[PDB]
């Protein structure tokens, strides 16, 4: 039941997502090392996974039908304000409910909770990002769907500092009515809007933790010493 | 501020 145009978003999104996301995570090699012994050892990796992360999420978007056709200055508070939401997003391909951590290949690539902590984070906020990965895998997404929703993420209208709100909107519901229909040609209902509600209530989630996180990064990166040890682009990015 | 290796990211 998907028509032409709806297929046509879909390829260009798995394309996309495949030229961003190497699943070897072969380029891990280059970040600062990874140290877990020496407060916030892991930021020096965690900071340089997350810069690189952004880097990539950037190349998603702008292969995203019509983001590029937005101005610049949208596209820059669209990718500023849905960074971290995407980062978490896509990091649910390197989730493992095994052991609930991200694994990149290897055990020196393998992150978990003590990890992050080492980053500079506490486990107030970490639990919920370890919850929001098990449910988020518990949807058993196909990579259509994932591909679609990180692309939902990114071009919110409602993001603070969008000035042509309406023309994100447009994009939107383009995407939102190729992920319905989608899910519609795998799923009769009413399997289908359970679905899409659960899709729906991640991006929810993914705001709430963005809003949360971005009190944490304030009082992290307020710190010159730790400020200090990020990279220029994410202390663009996160201000 | 200004976003200068944002911007060229994008283009
Ligand atoms: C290339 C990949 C993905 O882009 C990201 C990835 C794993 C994702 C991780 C594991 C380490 C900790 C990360 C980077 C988390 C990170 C440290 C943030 C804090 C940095 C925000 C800028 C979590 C924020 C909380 C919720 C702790 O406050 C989110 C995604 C997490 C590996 C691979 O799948």
């Amino acid at each position: 039941k998907l028509s032409e145009e709806q297929q046509h978003i879909i390829a260009i999104l798995l394309d996309a997502h495949h030229k961003t996301y190497d699943p070897t995570y072969a380029d891990f090699r280059d970040f600062r090392p990874p140290v877990r012994m020496s407060p916030l050892s892991m930021l020096p990796h965690l900071a340089d996974l997350v810069s690189y992360s952004i880097q990539k999420v950037i190349g998603f978007a702008k292969m995203i039908p019509g983001f590029r056709d937005l101005t610049s200055d949208d596209q820059i508070v669209l990718l500023k304000s849905s960074a971290i939401e995407v980062i978490m997003l896509r990091s649910n391909q390197s989730f493992t409910m095994d052991d609930m951590s991200w694994d990149c290949g290897s055990q020196d690539y393998k992150y978990d909770v003590t990890d992050v902590s080492k980053a500079g984070h506490t486990l107030e906020l970490i639990e919920p990002l370890i919850k929001f990965q098990v449910g988020l895998k518990k949807l058993n997404l196909h990579e259509e769907e994932h591909v679609l929703l990180m692309a939902i993420c990114i071009v919110s209208p409602d993001r603070p500092g969008v000035q042509d709100a309406k023309l994100v909107e447009a994009i939107q519901d383009r995407l939102s009515n190729t992920l319905q229909t989608y899910i519609r040609c795998r799923h009769p209902p009413p399997g289908s809007h359970q679905l899409y509600a659960k899709m729906i209530q991640k991006l929810a989630d993914l705001r709430s933790l963005n809003e949360e996180h971005s009190k944490q990064y304030r009082s992290l990166s307020f710190q010159p010493e730790n400020s200090m040890k990020l990279t220029p682009l994410v202390l663009e990015v996160f201000g | 501020k200004n976003h200068p290796m944002l911007m060229n990211l994008l283009k």
